[PDB]
C-alpha cells in the first residue's frame, strides 16, 4: 500500500509539470487564454500532491 | 409574468421554482457551515 501511494504522489507530480508545459506550449502557440486556463487546472494538481 | 398569481399554472411552476432554489440554498450554506494572482 506504501508503494502505491507513493506512486499516485509520483504521478500528480508529474501532471503538475505536464500542465505547466502545456501552459508553455500555450504561450508559444496559443494565446493568454489557453496559458493561464492550463495553470488554473494545475491549481487542483498542486492542491492534491500536498494533500496526499 | 413572475410576481402575479392570476394563472394557476404559474403559481404551481413559480411555487416549485422557489422550493428548489431553497433546497440548493441549504446545500450550499451546509457546505459553507462544516467547510487567482498566483495562476495570474
Amino acid at each position: 500500500a506504501q508503494k502505491r501511494s507513493e506512486k499516485q504522489y509520483n504521478d500528480a507530480q508529474n501532471e503538475i509539470n505536464k500542465w505547466q508545459r502545456n501552459a508553455q506550449l500555450a504561450l508559444q502557440k496559443g494565446d493568454e487564454n489557453l496559458a493561464r486556463q492550463a495553470l488554473e487546472r494545475k491549481k487542483t494538481y498542486t492542491d492534491t500532491s500536498a494533500a496526499l | 409574468v413572475r410576481g402575479m398569481n392570476t394563472s394557476s399554472a404559474m403559481s404551481a411552476f413559480e411555487r416549485m421554482e422557489e422550493k428548489v432554489l431553497m433546497q440548493e440554498s441549504r446545500a450550499q450554506a451546509l457546505g459553507e457551515l462544516a467547510g487567482g494572482s498566483d495562476v495570474d
